[PDB]
């Protein structure tokens, strides 16, 4: 689980626990409209490559990447926030 | 969770018990085990 950085539990921190960087295949940073109402994002495989497309401003959709796995993804989580003073869909 | 694939899951006489199902690599995938 996700914490705030306003006011969060004891723990702050419950994604991974490992220590040493493990070896990764894609690490990027993307930016978006700070002032917006709603984040639009399109997930979808196809013959073991992953697409992505984002929108912040308007309806539809535009291209945000495409990676390589090689594998078939399977589940998906929401990785619920917690946090003291807050509303929250997805 | 826990458990027959006996005795081998590649001669096993009762294939719709074992787990380990029998799949073919599509296009762009790799074994999966
Ligand atoms: C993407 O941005 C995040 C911050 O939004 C970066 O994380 C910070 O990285 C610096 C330098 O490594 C650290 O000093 C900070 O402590 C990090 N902050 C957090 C919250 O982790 C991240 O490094 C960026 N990634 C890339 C590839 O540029
Ligand atoms: C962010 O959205 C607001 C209204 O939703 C708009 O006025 C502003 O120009 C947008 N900024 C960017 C950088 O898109």
């Amino acid at each position: 689980h996700t914490v705030c950085k306003s006011k969060g539990s004891i723990r702050n921190e419950s994604w991974h626990i490992d220590s040493s960087e493990p070896l990764c295949l894609f690490k990027k940073n993307f930016t978006y409209n700070v002032s917006a109402d709603w984040l639009y994002f399109h997930f979808y495989q196809e013959r073991g490559v992953f697409y992505a497309y984002y929108a912040d401003v308007g309806m539809p959709t535009t291209f945000l990447f495409s990676l390589y796995l090689g594998t078939i993804l399977s589940h998906y989580y929401v990785m619920p926030l917690t946090c003291n003073a807050i509303t929250l869909e997805y | 969770k826990y458990r027959s694939c006996l005795p081998d899951p590649i001669s096993t006489y009762s294939p719709n018990t074992c787990p380990q199902k029998k799949v073919v690599v599509g296009i762009g995938e790799h074994c999966p085990g």
